[PDB]
Order: structure tokens, then C-alpha cells, then sequence
């Protein structure tokens, strides 16, 4: 689905501080969907320049893998983030055709 | 309404639409003087494919606007 | 009305030519620029990096006055500024006149943007680009170009970071009131009270 | 093998093919190799470059040859200039042997596998990542080892203008979109492929 | 002192006006010229709206000055 | 179409034809009047080779138009 | 106050070795005034390159934060640096109007 | 005897390659409000593609030919002065009081090509990361320059070095508080070989 | 002609594309005291601008037009043998004495092209940290290049590889030099699949 | 001692300032010399809102170096 | 289906291959097409050796990608 | 087998959420396999940023050593905890040729 | 003494697989010569990234400070590893 | 076949060889013409050497391709 | 030997000296056409101030030279 | 063997020594040349400080490798 996957990343763009909670470190094992690469180079920069500043890359690294979004709730629910989960679901599972 | 559709070798071609139209009804007008099957174009309107099933006005063309027909590979 | 619309667009580039560049980036659009040789969107590409942004977008609208182009080139380049961050110039290219903004807003912003010329140092001091870019996007005043070219501009020092912030805000729409708010929602309180003064 | 002399059938393709290789000629690296060439005019065609950019720095490399005497065997050291410089795509244009251009359904093709590029481009220079395509790009050999430098030194001013950069330098190599395409399905991108497709 | 203003169709319009005057002493003044209805003027100097209240002095409007005339249609 | 053709030596040809004539009635008409087999020729516009089958309107070849014919 | 706050982060520079004994970890609980992000991205730095080399990076982002010479006062003093606290007090407000 | 503009332009002239040496162009821009936008980014530039010391020729050159509102040669001054290159704004001075002794103008060139020599030795026997708190202690280098060299330092300490050395030598009376900074710090080894005792 | 200035610039036509591919112009340009200052500082900028081949060229274009004090190219060779590009040194030497046997060049030409095939292995699996400290016993790296591969990776162990095999390519001897160091490591797989026995 | 005050618009104000003058006073001196009130004023000094409190000694105000006047609403 | 063999000679070799093949049934004919034996090859995809007794649809090999083959020593 | 191996690491990346169970400082001393430069590193990790955090760098770390899986595995049911063991061979020995 | 100091380190860098028993965290107390500063970011290295990844920056950052061999010698020999030390010496002493 | 070689002191030699002769070959028809010794010159093609082995069809230096030759000398 | 210290009157001045002289000598025959005290005056080479001490060849002043006078 | 000893005046000094030669006995030579005494004498060679007591081949000069020369009271 390339566009409703698109538009929830707009989505969280839009809606970033609500995101401010996620932890990467902690969340980076629970994403499949980021290459071996990428899971090296995020945790490369929270080590390097602390966590929110990572989040903006985790989430910009997110929006290219396909099929993406569908992980990311199964893993901020997995992070005990329940009540972001099913807020970023609702935009998810709403918006499809 | 008034809008355009350039071949991908550069005749382009004016076209009579309306903007809440399916993009099938646009693509579907181009046979009727033209002929390359609904299948094989592929709408390319400011870098972004346009998906069939959706209408014109969904991705927001205004008149006069030009769209990139290019053949389905 | 009353006209062509080639000519209706070439004559509000000729009016608006002083007040547009310092309102397009020409770095993104000409990627949604098709009609361009690709041997004048090269030219444009050097000249954006020899000399600056402010004087590819005078060559922009130079090589795009003279010179014929198919038409529906007008709408291209309107739908380019408008999706490529620069929603401000699209106001004014619009050969529809109908969303240029009023003058009380373009003399308003005028003034904002030459006030925040003599704030510069300021800023550039006291503003720490690290924890304003997440909060511009949400404000979206920042676009992921631009959010890249700037992350990418601190690399070289904070400061070229925030110098490089200071040249992407100012064409967005209604910039002032939102930068205001983002330096707001950011710690950057401090310089809301040294910037609106008051 | 061949019907006339070497240096007037050399200053014939390059008036013919001059506005098909100044797309395939990377004049920065070329210059390299052409030691024939004074090195007054190189520095001229080098400016150039940084001046006006590559295709029209090319016209003016095309245009210096093109008028003007120059030592004996410089047609193969041109054109050996290009080969070895990554670009043997503008080398078929330049072989006063002409079994070695592409067939004309071949160059027709990837003049819409150009512009379909240009049409494109900004969904890639969006969705695309240089930091993950250019090392996978290097290993399908379509960027030779000198392309990589100036795509990682426009990779310093953001990502998106070293997409802005690769998509210029890859459309310049021989059979480029079939092996773009590959480039594109063995990383993460296999979005991109879909709507550079249709499939 | 005198003004030039350029116009869609290119036919320039030349005035004879002094500083202190207002726009809408300008704005007007082209109606019983040209019967464009002051309204319908929105009339631009060096890419800056001019607003209609304050004068040409104001935007230190000079001598055989270039203003640009844009209409709503 | 009246276009003007030039091969290697420089002397340019001149042929009455039409952008509906495919590139085969450019090419046989120039054996009528040069000789030079349809296989040997091949003709560039503008750097683009002309796919035989095609018509000259395909590749905006219109009136006073220079092809150029590399042989061999 | 916008200038006496300048002036005393310049003391803060000029006189810089006096304060080698401020251990950031032990000092950024007592600094409401710094955001989240920012104790974020000095922690990173002070576990990645120690803590000196922290310490000038702490000042740095102290002294855009509203207020933060009366919040650098109390944490500093607050963490037992008393004969240091009181130094930057004595030029706060020793040069307030 | 004459007007400010007037002596200043020849202060330019005077000591153009002077000044060429001692002004870091980037940050100085920002307090140039007479400058149009559109030659603020073309300085900008000309820093990022040909070098700092391009851009002051730039900037030298664009100041001197076009004229500016009464007073900018103040802005120009003052901008020198707080941007973190005083040197500079000792030659730059209409008021012409501050002006280094030829004497000093002679020592500190002997000294800049003596590092120029020893360079090598500075970027592998320094360290950066211990060497740029004890600079601002020694007010050597402005929160600007900290920021930018601790940037260049990112992409490895050595690098770190050249950004320092560019940036000390622009700085008033370097040497002789190069070497405090050296020594206060632990590189008194250094020291031992950059004066040869 | 025979005179060493001429003949180290007809020796650069030869070998060109050769000497820009070998010479990191980041360190040498701290050893070249004979370029003006305002030079070195343009190429230092044309390396971030445009690449490091587009800084060699600049250099060496630079080296060659210009008369320099005589005995210069003997200094330039001084500073790329020990500025971690021995290799560009070896064809640099007007005397010509030290030049690689065509076999070394063919041989360690195709082993370039074998990296750049098998560079995703590689970076998959070898870490720079595991290997660093091996790779500077065997002296392939010098301290300006471990810190800058160090530093590089700092944004992922991803992009350190990227720069530990950007850098060794330079070093003479390397692939020889290269698989001691992997073979000295536990990375006794790779060397398996550079070699394949 | 003289100071330029150089609003926003662009005209130049030239200053008989003293330089143990405070802000308010320097303000003040706005005030007869041209007529914005006391407390519309926002003078900005290489880039730094200048304190109502302070002098211009206290910020480094020398011979005939400038002011840029910034209004408020 | 078609696959290439870049040798570092850059003598592109096209093989038709079924996706279900093993990898020494690429190795078997890319003698018989060309001429070194297995035991000289080592194929090389998207920078990875491949196994000898893996199916090419293992590694997600498509149709037209390009393996590249070096030479054992 | 360095494709068999491989393709098992991708197998725990996915289903990460069931290896939290085991403590990397109670499995170290069962893994020959990692080099003495590598366990430092980890044990530094373990002690720094808690377990969690580490077992994606034990399993990162390990999946470069050659012929992990058949240690990992003997290791893994070293500890007692042999219901998750089983199930990373029966990915394995399910994959062989 | 610049160059027999200055040798010394290239041959701690070449022979470093033999210093791999030294212990950062044990070692540190023994070396005053390292200022304050650097034993807060040796001591954090260590920390962050394990022993063995940070002794090549103990000895690159001992080797800038004045007199180090003299004193890393006595401080190698001073954490009870002696085989090594010796050797340092007889490097050092043997190039004055 | 004919091929061009670029001495230092600008002069190009014209060789008449054919694609099979080797290196030694050309290399000898150079001291045939000039009188260098074989093992003084090191010909260079394109940015790359010549070993003394290879034929030039393995280097692929068609007709009409230029060489460079440089002299150890002291 | 022909040096010309530019002034910042703008009018340029001919001084004939030879390297052997010093700056108390070139001052002096700036004292001498001019009217300027020497102490009053601040010669500037290629912003290179000239030691009082010197010589002019200590400087590598060459035929033609143009120097810069400051006052004050 | 020949070696370059530049000033910083720019002069260059060649002088005839052996690579066993002291950096003493070489700072005589300089200092028989043109007068500079030994203690006045400080030689960079490669941006590296010479050490009194050694000899050139330690350093690896060879010939017409050049030194700097700069003079500290």
C-alpha cells in the first residue's frame, strides 16, 4: 500500500510531539522492516547526539521501508506505548481504501 | 476542464475533461482518437504516477495543466 | 481573462520578478521542471552552487522569460513551487490572482524579514538548530529538503546551520508567526522576547 | 575495414553525434586522458565545468576538437579517454568503426528510459538514499570509482542532491535502466521500481 | 513628475502625477483614463503591492517610475 | 518535406518527401539517386539514430531539415 | 533579564577551569530550564567523551535556556559547589541594574 | 582631513592583503545589514566553494566598488570586532590608533610562517578535544570558531587541527597566548618545539 | 627536455588518472609550505565540495603551472610517502627508480575491482573496531587515517568500512597487506572469499 | 559624540548622543528628533535588542556607528 | 530467463537460466558458453559469494541481473 | 554454510520479542566463538545500557563469527533454556542443503 | 628527549598485539601524566566501548604528553606486568 | 596495425606491429628507432603500464593508439 | 630605483631612492617633498608596515615599487 | 649528496653532507656559510623539529631534501 503508508508518515510528521516518548534503542529490535544498515546507522546517532534527535531519522528511515507501518504498531505496542499505537493505527486502518 | 496530456515522443494533445472524472474516464479518451489501451498508459502529472481508480481532482489539476503520458513498460 | 495564459504568466514574472526570488528555492523545483533542457538545468544546478540561491532564481526566471516552451508550462512551474516548499512564490505566479496575498500581509512580512536581517547575529547565536528542525516540520515550515539541507549545513558548525534556517523560513507561508511559534514550543523562549520584542 | 582516412571520419561522428554524446561524456574525468590537449584549453574546458556544467562543458571539449589541428592518433586517445573513464556508452558514438554503436531501437529505448527518469525525478530524489544505492550502484559497475567521489561530496549538502547528482551521472551508462532497475530491487527500494515501472 | 505603468496587453500607461498624492488619487485617476474600476486595479511597484491609502512618496516612488498594473481576471 | 542531407564528404542532398514517407522511402529514394545500399546508410538527426520503420514526423523532421548519413 | 545573563555566561567562559568540578550527570536533574531534548543530547555526549569534555557543552546549552542563571545558581549550590554558586551570583547580580 | 568612507575605501586599499589574511568572512556577514541579500549569498558561497580567504578577496571587492548608506564602514568595523577576528579590526580602522606596531605586524608573520612550517607537527602531536576549552578561557576563539572546529573535528581530530590553526592566527596576539594555551594545557611538548626551547 | 620540473610534469600527464586515484590531498597539503595559503585553503574547500579526486586535480594542476623553489617535487614526494599514500610516491619520483612492476600495477589493479565487487560482503561482515588495531601494526594506516576511519565511523560501523577500504586502496602492497590483517584477525572468512582458497 | 539611527524605511537619523547617555534617553532624543513615541521604539544594535536600562557605553557605542530603529505596534 | 556474467575482462557473457537451477548448473554451462571450469569460478552477486549447491532463486536473483565472475587462485 | 547461518540471523531479527529471555553475561562464557575484543565490548554494553539493549549486540556481534549457530545453540540450550534453542535449530537444520 | 619518545610510539603501534594485557582502568592511576581531562575521557571510552578498544587511545593520547615513557614504564612494570615493560625499555633506552 | 609512442621530449614514434607481438617486441622496435635500451623504458598506455609479457591485444591497444614512454634516468 | 607611496590625497609621489637607504631616509625625502613629519607618517608595503630600521631590500622592494602612506 | 637549506626569507642554501652527518656538524656548515651561529640556528625539515644530536639518516634525507631554516634569538 503506497499511499496510505505515505500518508501516515505525513501524518506523524505533522503530529511529531506525540512521539517524543518513544525510545529508539528500545524500539530498533522490534522493527524487521530496517535493514542491517539502517538499525547500524540509527543506533549510530542516538549514540552519538542522544535519542530525540534520532527520532526524526527513525521514523525518516521508517517511511522507505515497505510495508512499514504495519510493524511500527507491533512495535510501540510492544514498547508498552499502547495508547500512541492505536493513535497511529487509527490513521493507518482509516485511511485505507 | 481544458486540460493537457503530452506524449512521451512530444504530440501533445488537448483534452475536453472535467476534474471530478475518474482518471479512467480521461484515459479512457484518449482512445477515442488516439488508441493506446487503458492498461498501457501510465499518467505521470509533477513526478507522481496517478493511479487509476482515483479521480482527476484527487490529485489536484488545475485547467491548462499538462500531464506525461509514457507508456507502461 | 481576456488573454492568453502563457502571456498572463509571463507578465506576472516580469512584475513580481524582485519580489519572487527571494521566495523560490531553485535547487528542488527544477526537478519538477520538464520542459527545461536538461543542459539549462544543469547551468541553474552550477549557478546555485557558484552563486547562491538568490542569483539562480534571477537565471530561472531569465531563462524561463526568454524562450518559448510547450505550452502548459505555466501550470508545471506554479504546481513546482507549490509542492516543492515555496508555497509563498506559488501565491504570486498564479496566474490567477485570486490567493496573492493582501498587501498589508506582503508589507507586514517585508518588514518581518528585514527585521530578522538585523537580528541575524542574534539568532545565529542564541538559536541552536538541533531542537528546532523536528519542531519546524510539525509547523511545516521546513520541508524534508530542506530539513536534509540544513541538518547537513551544521555539519559544519551550528551556526552555518542556523544561518542556513534563516535563508529556508523566510519563503514560507507566513513564516513569522510560525517561526515565532516554533521558537515558543522549543526552550527558545529568549529570543521570541529579543525577536518580537516585547 | 574502412572507406576513407581517420581524422576527417573523426570530426564527421563528432558532428553528428555531438548532441547525443554530450549526455554520455563526463567531461571533468575525460580531460585526464587527453594529454594531446594544451593545458591552457584544458584549464578552459575545467572552468567550464564548474561555470556552466558538464553538458555545456562538453559542447565547448566537443567544439575545441571539433575546429582545431591536433597531433596524429588523438581520435584513440580520445576515444580510449572515454572508455577507460567509465563511460563506454559514448565511445560506440566515436569509433570511426561503426559495428559498435547501439542499434537504433537500443538508443531510442533509453531516450525514454531517460525521460522517464526526468518525469520521475522527483519521486526519486525523494524516496531514493544515496547512503544505501550508491555502494549496491558501484557493485552493478554502472558508477565508476570517480563518480562515487562526487556523489559523496554532493552527498555533504543533503542527501536529496546526491540523488540530485546520481540521477545525473547514471543515465550516462551503457544499458543504465535495466541495471537501475536491479539496483533499485536488490536494496530496500523496491517501491521505486514499481512506479518507474508500472508493473 | 511623471509615471510610466506597464500594463497586460503592453500598452504602457503614462502619468503626470507628484508624490503626495495618494493611490487612490492614482487608482482612480486611470478609471477616467482607461474605466478600469478603481477596484478592480491591483497595481504592483518593483514586486510590492502598493497599498491603496499612502502615497507614492511612500515607497519612494521617483520620477518617470515603472509601476506594474494587475487586474483580477 | 524538402530536407537537406549531408554525408561524410559534405556535399548535401536534397529530398522531396513527406513526414507521413517512413524512413525506408527516405532511404530507397536515395539509392535511386546515390547508390549506396539501404543496409549501408544510416541517418542521424540530432544525434538520434532513425529507426527504419518510423516516419520522419515521429522524430520532428520538418521542413529544411539536416540529417546526417555516416556510412559503413 | 536579557543582558546580565549575557555577561554572566562570558564570566562563566572566561573564568572556565573554576568550574572543572560541576559533574554533568549529577547536575542536569537539578536544571529544570534545560528541555527534555537537550538532557537527552548532553547525557550522550558526557557518556560518549566524558565529562570535561561535557561541561562546556552544558554551559553552551544553559545559556539560551529562559532563566537559567537563577536555575544555575540554585542547581549549582544545590549539588554542594557552594564556593562556586556564589561567584556567579556574585557577578548576576552584581551587575543587575 | 577627509570624510570616513573616503579613508576607509583606502584602508581597504592599503591593507587589502592584510585583512585578506585576518577576517573570517562567514560570521561577519551576518552583522553587514547595508549588503543586498543577493551579495550575502554570493559571499556565502564563494566561503563554501573556493575558500575562506576567496570570499574576503570577494568581500574586500564588493565593499569598495558599490557605495553604502552613511556609516556602514562602522557596521563594518564593529562587525570584525565582535565577530571573532580583532586583528582585523585593528588595520581596518578609519580611526587608525589601534594599529599594530611594525614590529609586532613583523613578529607575528615570522611566526605564522613558522607554523606554517611546523604544521605537521601540530596536527599529529595536538589534540583538539583538550586544546578548545582552554582557548575560550583565553578568549582566542569565539563561540563561532569552537563551534566550526569542534564540527571539523567530527571527521577526525586531525582535521580538527587545520580548522584550529586557520583560526588562531586571526586572533590578536596568537602566539604569545597560543603558547599560554599550550601550556596550560598538557601539551608542553609542543611548546618546547614550536618556540625551540 | 630533461630538467626535473618538466620532467615530474610530463611524468603527471602519464600516470593522471593513476595519481588522482592514490593521493589523499587532505594531509598533504599540511607538507606543501611552497603553495600559497590561499590555494591550499581552495582545495581543502574543493574536497567537500567536489570530491577528493577534484581536489587532487586542482593540486595537481596547481603543482604544475608555477614555478616553485627548486627541489619542490622531491618535497611533494616527501609529503605523500608519509602522509599514508606511499603508493602515489612510488610514480611521483621524476628519477623513476621506485616506479611498481607492471605486474604490481596490473595485480593490484584487478584486486581494486575485486574489492568494489565484494565491498557488500565485506562491510556486512568486518567491523572496523575489530580490525583497526591490527591495521595500524601492519602500518597500511596511518594515525590521520585510523582517526579519520574512527571518526567516520562514528555515524555507523556501516560507513566505516565505506573509509577503511577507501583508504588501505592507497597503501603499498595492500591486498597482500590487507588479508594479513584479516588472516591476523578472526575475519579468516573473508579472506577466504577475497582469495577463494 | 554621533550616533546614525537608520530606521527600517531607510532614512538616516543622525544623533548628538553623549555616551554615558542611557537607552531611555537615547530614546527619548528619538523622540523630539522625529516623533515616534518613547515606548514604540526597539533600537537593535549589531544585532542585539538594546536594553531600556542600559547605556551606550555599557554596549559599546562608538563615534558615528549606527542604530537600526525597529517600530512596535 | 536471461542473466549476465561480467568477467573483470568485461567479457559479458548472457546465460538463459531457470530460477529453480542450482548454482552449479550455472557453473556447468557457463564452461560449456565460455570455457574456464567450476573449480576456477567464483560467481559474485549483489557483493556476496554464492554457494555451490543453492538454487538462484534462493538468492532472489531476477531476470537480467547481472552476476559477476572472478577467477580462483 | 555462511548462507544457511545468515539466513537464520535474519530469523531472529524478526522474531526478536522471544530472545529476550536470555541474559547476556549468564551466555558469554558459552560463546568460544566471540573474540576476546568482542566480549569486552559487550560486557561494557551489558554493564552500560542494561541487558535488553545488548542482545542485539550479541546478536549483531555474533552473527559475523563463522559457524555461530552451531555454538549459539549449544550455548543457548547451555542455559537451561532449551525451548528456544530447539527452535533456532529447526530453523537451521530445517534450511541445510 | 622528542625522538627516542617519539620512536618509542611506533614501536608500541607496531608491536601492539603484545600490550593487549594491559588493563586501561587498572593502568590509569599509575600515569600522572595524563592530565585531568584525558583520564575522564579514556575512563569513559572504556566504559563505552570495552578495554581493548580503548588501550590504542590510552597509548595515542599518552605519547602527546612530556616524559610518558619514563613514566608508562614504570607504570607497566607497577601493574605487575613486567615481560612488557622491559621491553619498552630496551626500546627507548637503547635510542638515546 | 600502427601505433604511436609519446617520448618526454615530445617527439612520437610511429611502430609498425602487429596486435600478436609482445611488449618485448614493441619495446624493441623502440631501441630499433631510437637506440634506448629495452630495459630503460617503461611503456605506458593510458594511465596504466605494460608488462614486458603481455601481448598488446591483452592491453587492447587498437591501430592508431598512442603509448608513452618514460626512461628510468639519474 | 623609483618607488611611488601612493597617498591617501590620492596624488602619488616619485621618490628616487636605492636599497642601501632605510626607512629614516625615505621618510626623510617624504619629510622633504611633503611637509610631513616623519614620526606623522606610517609607510605601508603591500599592508606590510616598514620597520623604521630596515632597508627597502629588506623588504624586496624592486624598481617601480608603489608603497602606501597613512598620516596619523 | 645535495640538500636545500631555505630561509625564511625565501634564499635558498644547498650544501653538501652525508647522511651519518650530525644535525651539529650541519648547523656549522649553515653557520660557515653565511654567519647565523648554531645556537641561532633551528632547522624544520618535513614539519618536523631536527634534534640536535642526530643524524641526518635518522631523519631520511636525501638529496635535495630541503630544510627550513628559521632563526629564535
Amino acid at each position: 500500500m503506497p499511499f496510505a503508508e505515505d500518508k501516515t508518515y505525513k501524518y506523524i510528521c505533522r503530529n511529531f510531539s506525540n512521539f517524543c516518548n518513544v525510545k529508539v534503542v528500545k524500539i530498533l529490535p522490534y522493527l524487521p522492516c530496517l535493514t542491517a544498515r539502517d538499525q547500524d546507522r540509527l543506533r549510530a546517532t542516538c549514540t552519538l547526539s542522544g535519542n530525540r534527535d534520532t527520532l526524526w531519522h527513525l521514523f525518516n528511515t521508517l517511511q522507505r521501508r515497505p510495508g512499514w507501518v504495519e510493524y511500527f504498531i507491533a512495535a510501540l505496542r510492544g514498547c508498552k506505548l499502547v495508547d500512541l499505537a492505536d493513535e497511529v493505527a487509527s490513521v493507518y486502518q482509516s485511511y485505507q481504501p | 476542464m481544458q486540460i493537457f496530456v503530452k506524449t512521451l515522443t512530444g504530440k501533445t494533445i488537448t483534452l475536453e475533461v472535467e476534474p471530478s472524472d475518474t482518471i479512467e474516464n480521461v484515459k479512457a479518451k484518449i482512445q477515442d482518437k488516439e488508441g493506446i489501451p487503458p492498461d498501457q498508459q501510465r499518467l505521470i502529472f509533477a513526478g507522481k504516477q496517478l493511479e487509476d481508480g482515483r479521480t482527476l481532482s484527487d490529485y489536484n489539476i488545475q485547467k491548462e495543466s499538462t500531464l506525461h503520458l509514457v507508456l507502461r513498460l | 481573462n481576456g488573454y492568453s495564459t502563457d502571456e498572463n504568466f509571463r507578465y506576472l514574472i516580469s512584475c513580481f520578478r524582485a519580489r519572487v526570488k527571494m521566495y523560490i528555492q531553485v535547487e528542488p523545483v527544477l526537478d519538477y521542471l520538464t520542459f527545461l533542457p536538461a543542459e539549462v538545468k544543469e547551468q541553474i544546478q552550477r549557478t546555485v552552487a557558484t552563486s547562491g540561491n538568490m542569483q539562480a532564481v534571477e537565471l530561472l526566471l531569465s531563462t524561463l522569460e526568454k524562450g518559448v516552451w510547450h505550452l502548459g508550462w505555466t501550470r508545471e512551474f506554479v504546481e513546482a513551487l507549490r509542492r516543492t516548499g515555496s508555497p509563498l512564490a506559488a501565491r504570486y505566479m498564479n496566474p490567477e490572482l485570486t490567493d496573492l496575498p493582501s498587501p498589508s500581509f506582503e508589507n507586514a512580512h517585508d518588514e518581518y524579514l528585514q527585521l530578522l536581517n538585523l537580528l541575524q547575529p542574534t539568532l545565529v547565536d542564541k538559536l541552536l538548530v538541533r531542537d528546532v528542525l523536528d519542531k519546524c516540520m510539525e509547523e511545516e515550515l521546513l520541508t524534508i529538503e530542506d530539513r536534509n539541507r540544513i541538518a547537513a549545513a551544521e555539519n559544519n558548525g551550528n551556526e552555518s546551520g542556523v544561518r542556513e534556517l534563516l535563508k529556508r523560513i523566510v519563503q514560507k507561508e507566513n513564516w513569522f508567526s510560525a517561526f515565532l511559534n516554533v521558537l515558543r514550543q522549543t526552550g527558545n523562549n529568549e529570543l521570541v522576547q529579543e525577536l518580537t520584542g516585547s
